[PDB]
């Protein structure tokens, strides 16, 4: 059972570590939404103002 | 953008050109003036 809890912690830590890829993915999604928001606002100025 | 470009189109394409034609009308009536241009009542 000690071996079991160790393997179990290993597996749940791997599940929680996949959220590192999730963090990078959401950072990429932010770097899309925010960056396009900034580009849209700057061109909104540069033309519509 | 829609409102800005549409109203700028209205101004520059309708209003500005109509005002140029109205300046032509100005010189027309000014020409009218420039071409259109004693005490017997007492006695």
């Amino acid at each position: 059972d000690i071996q079991m809890w160790k393997v179990s912690l290993q597996k749940e830590q791997a599940r929680y570590n996949q959220l590192q890829e999730q963090r990078d993915t959401m950072v990429t999604k932010l770097h899309s939404q925010i960056r396009q928001l900034q580009h849209d606002r700057e061109e909104f100025y540069n033309q519509s103002q | 953008e829609l409102q800005t470009k549409l109203e700028d189109c209205r101004n520059m394409i309708a209003e500005l050109r109509i005002e140029l034609k109205k300046a032509n009308n100005k010189v027309c009536h000014t020409e009218l003036l420039l071409s259109q241009v004693e005490s017997v009542q007492q006695q």
